[PDB]
């Protein structure tokens, strides 16, 4: 190794505690950026003067009700650089527009893209086969269509995910009043394939356990165990067996086996993935014509769905006021939808 | 800092400080743990 | 409706009967260790 | 009926004026499906049950 | 009134019974299997090569 | 509240019922001591 | 000069107290002050 | 009743346990140094006295920056 | 920058009468801490409107008209008073039909009010003030009613009302301090 | 101690390496026993130094207190408290006794016999000696069944216990005439746990309670007496497993039926948890709310009998799907609802329109506003109201503590029940530790289709 | 002068990590 | 086996060690503290302070309009 991309290489690709490699230069420094930025942002800086609520610690707000806040509507789709024709280098009122919850996503995406050249590069190193770096494209999808491109077919980042916990309790309750976003197919895809994911995970980890060999006389079996030894170290017969005769089908293939605990949850979240970027141009399953149209001729007709469609209408009627202070709504009392005595 | 707020504050450190009593002073003195 | 609760108190009986004297019929026993 | 945490009206500032949050925005939802979940089946202002 | 009905919901009956015929249901198909039970218990106990003594069962 | 003549002793009885918790940690604090054995 | 180390055990003991205090003064100050709704 | 396997069945033919196989605290590979301060009684004596007056200045600090 | 430093180990609260005080032209009030102004102008003369963060029901306004009169008691008896400001509590003018299903209230009506009390008194100046309290309920009954407090006072030739309202609800639940500390500090 | 080198378990599961080992489980038994007594006197002291006269008891988070309250200690008619120096006794007593507790412990642990089947033979036995278990089972019933008496002999002779159904306001009576009718005892046993049911949960008076606690002292007596004397029969050799570990299953078992009962206990119950030291039921809050509405409805001069609501069914009394007269509206649910304010204005048919027209009493329409203001409805950090309120109320009703805190006990001891119960019966069987490769059962078994 | 302040504060800090650890960096070092 | 760094185990019990970390750590937990309670906080990140969130000019939260003035805009609300 004597040029200077081999003595480069030679460096950067070393076995080391922390690995490196040529894409830690795209990872560290942007995924360092984005937690500071999170960090700050639910520390020091606040959301007064671009939502009207207080999203920090200084101000006295806990774990659950700090957030880094997305900018005013007026901004648009502004990418909000610290040099840009808005904050012009004022750092204090970069911060003050909302510059931070930018400056945290762009980071953070390109943080993402470093991780899986890092899962690419280190799959190679070690000479095996790249699934870990194809599973975690459904994690990416899953952060691209929900905090850039459904802001991005809408009014502006102000309809974008707030970094924290209230702040996105906030986003799914607002989906869920004004999208009828559990209505979704593609949302009950994604349901069905993190559930299946779970299920798959326990069943797994229950029938390995219960099914182990006698390899040594202590009731502790974890010390029965040795990484390089060559016999399996559970009795995938019985294991089979237990499962055919309780449930009526079981695994017979270890390989399949663990190509289906991949395959699901990466589906669900891609399935998820796409209904949200449906979702992001208001094409929404709100609503079913013939249901609406019965329940209007017959005053009779009454299902679950009409009522979880009032659920929506008082949803958004009562939230709409304060979660949407750009459009300057003056609701009287007397116009807001409201049940008897409640 | 209220009187009272020092005597309880007084008190927990006295609670406190006599678990890992025992275990300092029979590791020290090599006791039967 | 009389014949009907007869009907089901004598099917969940007969049940539950069998349950209880199956498992005091020497379960423990029925295993393949030795 | 041990609910969740209640952080409504938490931030106060120093005349006593009340600062919104996240948590009051959820409330504000929360009032919304609340007042309409069963139109016609309350007679009384608490849903006591 | 215009129908029928047994009228027992929310009452506080012994095992539910109203009438004496539900009791002599349960009665007849407990001793039945009862019954059944206790003239192969002998036979069953026997499948483990072992007399029933004060130690025998399951014992750790 | 305590009668008259034990209120000097009443920061005392406000520390005492997290006593148990401190016996649970003081038992993992020993087997620790002990280095897990 | 010195001759010894520090046990372990009694590191992680004080890291532990120390974090548990600094809980416990997180849950004091979120019941007083900024952010108590009083 | 035990069968005589041990801890490990396998012990002799792969060599040991897991827990012989990856341990995580290897006293042979410490440091020779670090068991003992070089410098001394007067390093520790320094320590002390910066220690005593740093804790003065912080909380000196502390009280003078607050609203007493 | 500022340089004002952050007020750590400060053992005093700025305010915690949960009132915040008001000069208007005028008059002045005590005004709940706890509530916001508001762009609403339901009645005609409304020169100050403040609700609650928490409920918009409750509220208070205070109305500047121009009347003739130099005194309030040459606009009538209090009842009467009352009477001609009935309007106040709104009016069922959207309902148009007949009913006999509510629970008691009079026929074809779905609405009403209650005069718990009136009373007339002077204040420390000299200025005669008339005094209500009413409970108005509903045909659905939202808030278990709602209650109004009136306070009206003739000065310069022009009547100074205010009105608070507070939902039963949050009467009993304690939210009767806030409302009846804002209707009791009215001074014109 | 020991260690895994001698043990084959870890220091998880050290708990595991004093299975055979007498002298040490009694010492750990023991040591645990002191330190549930100095629980309860640490808890008692504390709630007794936290009291302000001002408030009722449920209203400052008391748990221990109301306990001491139904017994007839420092309370006086009506419900108020009079004296605060009983509860500084018990609590002071079972600090004290803690301690002793406590040090016997701490030696039986340490320093006393490791073993004692060999020095005390009394006191040794055997896990697998089915005699001496039996022994121990009947000596301990013995113990139960005599607290059960006194428990009884309180509500007797040393000054009763409180009845909240007492004639003239709830006061501490004496009980002389209790209940022991087989009828009556078997009613509540084997009732349905259903709605207007309830199981033992609908006991409704202090005599019932007093006759079933004397019913329960004979049969623990009798119990004891009888296994002290016999040893198991060969139906019970045939059915169980004999081994510590499925003892502690079966025990486990038993607990966790128990906390059930005790959450369900404390949620539905009135009269062995009155109102007046625990606040409202569920059921109570609701009533009170409408019973409070229709007073002040009917103040204003309103038919509340023939009054109609938004749904034509009756604003303030309807019907009960069996045909009694009850309280209109979403209450229409909790119609079972009996306490000691409500009776009164209750006929043979339901309650009673004239009553309730012209025989209402100011106490009773103060009780019913207490409790609606007090509804049992919080939050976890004890904020008051309904979940879209504001923070201005401090307050979560002591039912909902104990009822959530025993639910999530007896939850979590069934589960420990499953995995001792299958635990034993595997180790037993002696297959705990794994599949043996050697003889591996399904290899031996014909496929399936 | 408030950040004057952090700065001082810090200083001393540098100088005794420095004075500790001179010796085995220089020793790295080479 | 070891990538050629010195054990955490080896470190974290070492005289050395403790006596350099005496001082670092609580120096930064006092420069946080200064930090905060000097008002360095409210002035570099702008948060208001608790009696800067309404001004006498408008009791209402504040709300930007303009996305090119909105420099102008942010320090017009902020006036204090
Ligand atoms: C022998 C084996 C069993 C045989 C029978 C099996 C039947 C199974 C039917 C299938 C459905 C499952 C069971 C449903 C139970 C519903 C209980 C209920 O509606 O109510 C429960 C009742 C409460 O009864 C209430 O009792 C009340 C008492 O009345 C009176 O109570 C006081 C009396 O003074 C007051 O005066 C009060 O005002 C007055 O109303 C009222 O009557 C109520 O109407 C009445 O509902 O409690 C009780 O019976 C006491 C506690 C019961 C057991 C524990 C219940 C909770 C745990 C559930 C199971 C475990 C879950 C966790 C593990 C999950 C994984 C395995
Ligand atoms: C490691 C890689 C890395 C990457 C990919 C990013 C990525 C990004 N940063 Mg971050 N940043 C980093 C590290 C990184 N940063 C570091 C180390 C710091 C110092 C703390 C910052 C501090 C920072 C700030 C202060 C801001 C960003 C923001 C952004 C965006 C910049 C937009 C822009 O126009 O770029 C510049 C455009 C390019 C295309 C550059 C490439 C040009 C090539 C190399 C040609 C070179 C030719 C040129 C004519 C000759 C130069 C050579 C000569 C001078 C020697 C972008 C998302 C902004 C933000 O997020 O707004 C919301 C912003 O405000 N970053
Ligand atoms: C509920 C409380 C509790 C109790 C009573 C016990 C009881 C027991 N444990 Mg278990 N244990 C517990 C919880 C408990 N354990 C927990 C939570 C764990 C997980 C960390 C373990 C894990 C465990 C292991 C790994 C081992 C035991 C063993 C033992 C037994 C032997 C004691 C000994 O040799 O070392 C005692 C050691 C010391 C000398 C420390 C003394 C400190 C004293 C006892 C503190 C209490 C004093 C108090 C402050 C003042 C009382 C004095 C009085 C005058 C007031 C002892 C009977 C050992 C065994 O299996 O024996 C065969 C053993 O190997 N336990
Ligand atoms: C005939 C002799 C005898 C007697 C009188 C007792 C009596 C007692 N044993 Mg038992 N025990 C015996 C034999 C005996 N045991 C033997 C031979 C063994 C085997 C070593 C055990 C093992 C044993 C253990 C391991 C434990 C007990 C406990 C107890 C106490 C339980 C009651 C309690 O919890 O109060 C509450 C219940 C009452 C009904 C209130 C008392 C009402 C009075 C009695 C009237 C009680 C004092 C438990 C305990 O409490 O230890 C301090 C304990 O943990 N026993
Ligand atoms: C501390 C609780 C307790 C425990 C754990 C045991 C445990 C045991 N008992 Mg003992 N027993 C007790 C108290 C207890 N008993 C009391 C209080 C009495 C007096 C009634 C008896 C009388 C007794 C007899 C007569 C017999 C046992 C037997 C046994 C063994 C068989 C297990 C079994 O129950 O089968 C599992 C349970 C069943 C299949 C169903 C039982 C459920 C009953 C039928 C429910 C209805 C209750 C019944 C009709 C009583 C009337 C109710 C009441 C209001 C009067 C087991 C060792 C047997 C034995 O081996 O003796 C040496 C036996 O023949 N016990
Ligand atoms: C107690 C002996 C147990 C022996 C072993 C049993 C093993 C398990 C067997 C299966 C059990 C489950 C299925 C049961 C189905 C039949 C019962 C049924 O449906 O009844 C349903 C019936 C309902 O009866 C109704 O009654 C009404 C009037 O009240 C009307 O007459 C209705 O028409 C009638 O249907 O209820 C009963 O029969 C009452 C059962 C009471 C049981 C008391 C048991 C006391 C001893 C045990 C105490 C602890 C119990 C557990 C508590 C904690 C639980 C978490
Ligand atoms: C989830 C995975 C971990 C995610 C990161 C956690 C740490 C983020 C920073 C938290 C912080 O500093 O809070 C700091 C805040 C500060 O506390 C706040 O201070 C304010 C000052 O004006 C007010 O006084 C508030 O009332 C007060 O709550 O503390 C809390 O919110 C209390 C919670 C303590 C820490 C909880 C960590 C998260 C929950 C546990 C997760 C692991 C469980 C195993
Ligand atoms: C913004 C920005 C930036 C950056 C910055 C940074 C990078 C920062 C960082 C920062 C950081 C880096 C921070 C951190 C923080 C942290 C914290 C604050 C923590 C906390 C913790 C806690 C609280 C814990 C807790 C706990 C416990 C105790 C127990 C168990 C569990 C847990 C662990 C959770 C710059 C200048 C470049 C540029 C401009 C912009
Ligand atoms: C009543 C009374 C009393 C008594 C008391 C007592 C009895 C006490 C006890 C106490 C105790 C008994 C205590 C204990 C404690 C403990 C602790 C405090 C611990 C801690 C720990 C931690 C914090 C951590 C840990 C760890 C380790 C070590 C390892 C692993 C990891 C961890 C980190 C977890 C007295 C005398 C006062 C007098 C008066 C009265
Ligand atoms: C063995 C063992 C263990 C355990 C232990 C235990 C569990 C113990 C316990 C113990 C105990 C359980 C103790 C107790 C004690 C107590 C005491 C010591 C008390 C005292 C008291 C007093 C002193 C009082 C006083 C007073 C009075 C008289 C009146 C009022 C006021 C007052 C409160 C001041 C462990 C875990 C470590 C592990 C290892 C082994
Ligand atoms: C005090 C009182 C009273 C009374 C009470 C009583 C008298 C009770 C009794 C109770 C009883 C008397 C109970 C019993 C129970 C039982 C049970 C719970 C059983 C169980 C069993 C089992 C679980 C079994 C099993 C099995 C089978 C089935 C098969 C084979 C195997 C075995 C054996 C394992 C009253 C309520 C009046 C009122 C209030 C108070
Ligand atoms: C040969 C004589 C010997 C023993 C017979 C003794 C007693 C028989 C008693 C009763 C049998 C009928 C039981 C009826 C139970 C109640 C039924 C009901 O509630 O309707
Ligand atoms: O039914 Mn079904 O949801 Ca139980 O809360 Mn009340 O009622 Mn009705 O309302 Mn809300
Ligand atoms: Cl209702």
């Amino acid at each position: 190794k004597r040029g200077w991309f081999d003595v480069v290489d030679d460096w950067l690709r070393r076995d080391r505690f922390v690995f490196v490699g040529w894409s830690g230069l795209l990872l560290f420094p942007t995924a360092y950026l984005a937690l500071g930025g999170w960090f700050t942002g639910t520390t020091f800086v606040t959301s007064w003067y671009t939502h009207g609520l207080a999203s920090s610690y200084l101000e006295g707000c806990n774990f659950l009700t700090a957030a880094v806040s997305t900018p005013a509507n007026s901004m648009g789709h502004s990418l909000l650089f610290l040099w840009g024709p808005e904050a012009q280098g004022d750092f204090t009122r970069w911060c003050q527009l909302g510059g931070l919850w930018t400056f945290v996503a762009l980071h953070g995406s390109f943080s993402l893209i470093g991780f899986m050249l890092r899962q690419f590069e280190i799959a190679r190193s070690v000479k095996i086969r790249p699934y870990n770096a194809i599973a975690f494209s459904a994690p990416i999808s899953v952060f691209v269509s929900v905090f850039l491109i459904y802001p991005l077919g809408q009014s502006g980042w102000f309809f974008a995910p707030s970094f924290g916990v209230a702040a996105i309790f906030r986003f799914i309750l607002f989906f869920q009043g004004f999208h009828n976003w559990t209505l979704n197919p593609f949302h009950m895809m994604g349901v069905a394939g993190v559930l299946g994911a779970a299920l798959l995970c326990a069943i797994h980890g229950a029938t390995v356990e219960n099914t182990l060999f006698e390899d040594g006389d202590g009731a502790n079996t974890f010390r029965a165990f040795n990484p390089t030894q060559a016999e399996e170290t559970y009795s995938m017969v019985t294991a089979n067996r237990f499962w055919s005769q309780i449930f009526g089908v079981a695994f017979s293939n270890k390989r399949w086996l663990h190509f289906f605990m991949l395959f699901v949850p990466v589906t669900g979240l891609w399935m998820s993935a796409i209904g949200v970027v449906g979702l992001a141009l208001n094409l929404r399953a709100y609503d079913f014509v013939s249901q609406e149209i019965r329940a209007a001729e017959d005053p009779e007709f009454e299902t679950f769905y009409t009522k979880n469609i009032l659920l929506n209408e008082g949803i958004r009627a009562w939230m709409a006021a304060q979660d949407q202070p750009h459009e300057k709504l003056v609701f009287p009392e007397e116009v807001l939808p409201r049940g008897n005595a409640l | 800092m209220n009187l009272e707020i020092v005597l309880q504050l007084t008190a927990l450190l006295f609670i406190v400080a006599a678990g890992p009593l025992v275990i300092v002073l029979l590791s020290s003195r090599g006791g039967n743990l | 409706m009389l014949t009907l609760k007869i009907f089901v108190y004598t099917v969940v009986t007969f049940f539950v009967s069998l349950f209880i004297f199956g498992f005091l019929s020497n379960d423990p026993g029925r295993n393949p260790g030795q | 009926n041990l609910n969740g945490f209640n952080f409504n009206q938490s931030v106060v500032d120093s005349q006593g004026r009340v600062i919104n949050t996240w948590a009051d925005i959820i409330n504000r939802a929360n009032l919304g499906m609340e007042v309409m979940h069963e139109r016609n089946a309350h007679n009384f202002p608490l849903d006591l049950a | 009134l215009v129908d029928d009905r047994l009228a027992g919901e929310g009452t506080g009956k012994i095992l539910g019974i109203n009438d004496p015929s539900l009791f002599w249901a349960i009665t007849i198909v407990f001793t039945i299997v009862w019954g059944v039970f206790y003239v192969s218990t002998r036979e069953i106990d026997a499948a483990s090569d072992r007399e029933n003594d004060d130690d025998f069962g399951l014992t750790l | 509240k305590l009668p008259e003549a034990y209120a000097p002793f009443d920061p005392i009885v406000d520390v005492l019922p997290v006593i148990p918790v401190l016996f649970l940690l003081l038992a993992l604090v020993w087997q620790a001591s002990v280095s897990f054995r | 000069g010195t001759t010894g180390r520090i046990p372990l055990w009694l590191v992680g003991t004080v890291a532990g107290v120390a974090v548990i205090a600094l809980v416990g003064i997180f849950f004091y100050g979120s019941y007083v002050g900024l952010g108590s709704s009083l | 009743k035990g069968k005589g396997y041990g801890v490990y069945r396998f012990a002799n033919k792969y060599g040991a346990n897991v827990d012989g196989y990856s341990p995580i605290y290897t006293p042979d590979t410490w440091s020779e140094s670090g068991d003992s301060y070089k410098l001394g009684t007067k390093g520790l004596i320094a320590w002390a006295g910066l220690i005593v007056v740093l804790l003065g200045v912080g909380i000196n600090l502390v009280i003078s920056t607050s609203a007493l | 920058a500022y340089g004002d430093a952050a007020r750590v180990f400060a053992g005093n609260i700025t305010n915690k009468s949960g009132f915040i005080p008001y000069a208007g032209e005028g008059f002045a009030l005590l005004i709940p801490s706890k509530w916001n102004p508001s762009k609403e102008q339901d009645f005609p003369g409304v020169v100050l409107r403040y609700e609650d963060n928490g409920d918009a029901v409750n509220n208070l306004v205070v109305l500047v008209q121009k009347v003739g009169k130099n005194n309030i008691d040459e606009l009538g008896s209090p009842d009467k008073f009352l009477q001609d400001n009935a309007y106040l509590f709104g009016e069922s003018a959207a309902f148009t039909g007949e009913t006999l299903s509510e629970g008691g209230f009079l026929p074809n009506k779905v609405a009403a009010a209650s005069v718990l009390d009136v009373q007339e008194a002077t204040d420390k100046k000299g200025k005669k003030y008339y005094k209500y309290e009413v409970l108005t309920r509903s045909a659905d009954g939202d808030e278990g009613g709602r209650h109004q407090l009136i306070a009206a006072t003739v000065s310069n030739g022009n009547l100074y009302l205010i009105k608070v309202q507070c939902g039963d609800k949050r009467w009993f639940k304690g939210a009767k301090r806030e409302a009846i500390g804002a209707w009791d500090s009215f001074t014109v | 101690g020991r260690d895994q080198e001698s043990t084959g378990f870890a220091w998880w599961a050290g708990n595991a390496r004093l299975i055979n080992l007498s002298g040490k489980l009694l010492g750990a038994h023991v040591a645990h026993a002191g330190l549930i007594v100095f629980w309860a006197g640490a808890m008692n002291l504390f709630e007794v130094a936290h009291f302000v006269p001002e408030k009722p008891m449920y209203e400052q988070g008391l748990i221990l207190l109301p306990h001491l309250a139904t017994l007839g200690y420092g309370v006086g008619p009506g419900g108020e408290v009079i004296d605060t120096y009983p509860y500084f006794v018990s609590g002071v007593l079972h600090l004290i006794s803690s301690a002793v507790l406590g040090f016997g412990g701490v030696y039986h642990s340490l320093v006393g016999p490791e073993t004692l089947e060999e020095s005390f033979p009394f006191f040794g036995y055997v896990w697998k000696d089915k005699n001496k278990m039996t022994t121990i089972l009947g000596i301990h019933l013995i113990v139960l069944g005599l607290g059960a008496w006194l428990l009884v002999w309180k509500a007797m002779y040393f000054g009763g216990i409180y009845d909240t159904w007492a004639p003239g306001g709830g006061d501490v009576r004496i009980i002389t005439n209790p209940t022991v009718s087989p009828g009556v005892i078997f009613g509540y046993l084997f009732r349905s746990p259903f709605g207007g049911d309830g199981w033992i949960v609908s006991v409704d008076n202090m005599e019932d309670v007093i006759g079933g606690h004397i019913w329960i002292g004979t049969l623990c007596i009798f119990g004891g007496i009888w296994h002290i004397l016999t040893k198991p029969w060969a139906w019970a050799r045939r059915a169980f497993v004999w081994s510590g570990e499925a003892y502690l299953s079966y025990s486990l078992g038993a607990i966790s039926i128990m906390g059930f009962t005790a959450c369900c206990m404390a949620w539905f119950n009135t009269t062995a948890y009155p109102s007046e030291f625990y606040g409202p039921t569920g059921p109570e809050a609701s009533q009170s709310q409408t019973f409070t509405f229709l007073v002040r409805d009917q103040r204003l001069g309103a038919n509340v009998a023939s009054a109609q609501g938004p749904t034509g069914l009756g604003k303030y009394l309807m019907r009960s799907p069996t045909g009694e007269i009850i309280f209109g509206g979403e209450t229409m649910r909790f119609w079972d609802f009996r306490g000691p304010w409500l009776e009164p204005l209750r006929g043979p048919n339901g309650l009673d329109l004239n009553k309730l027209k012209n025989d209402i009493q100011p106490w009773q329409e103060r009780r019913a506003a207490e409790y609606m203001t007090h509804a049992p409805l919080g939050s976890l950090n004890s904020v008051g109201g309904v979940a879209t309120e504001i923070n201005a109320v401090n307050y979560v009703s002591p039912r909902s503590w104990l009822a959530t805190s025993h639910f999530c006990l007896g939850f979590f001891f069934f589960v420990g029940h499953l995995w001792h119960a299958g635990r034993a019966r595997a180790a037993a069987a002696g297959f705990e530790k794994g599949i043996d490769r050697d003889n591996e059962p399904v290899l031996s078994m014909r496929p399936l289709d | 002068n408030r950040f004057g302040t952090i700065a001082l504060l810090a200083v001393p800090v540098i100088g005794w990590v420095l004075f500790n650890i001179l010796g085995p960096l220089q020793n790295q070092l080479n | 086996g070891a990538t050629g760094e010195r054990p955490f185990s080896d470190i974290l019990t070492s005289i050395r060690y403790w006596v350099i970390h005496s001082i670092t750590i609580p120096s930064l937990f006092i420069a946080g503290w200064l930090f905060v309670s000097t008002g360095l906080a409210y002035d570099v990140f702008g948060s208001p302070r608790p009696n800067e969130y309404f001004t006498e000019d408008r009791q209402e939260t504040p709300l930007i309009t303009d996305r090119f003035n909105a420099l102008e805009q942010v320090k017009k609300l902020s006036e204090v």
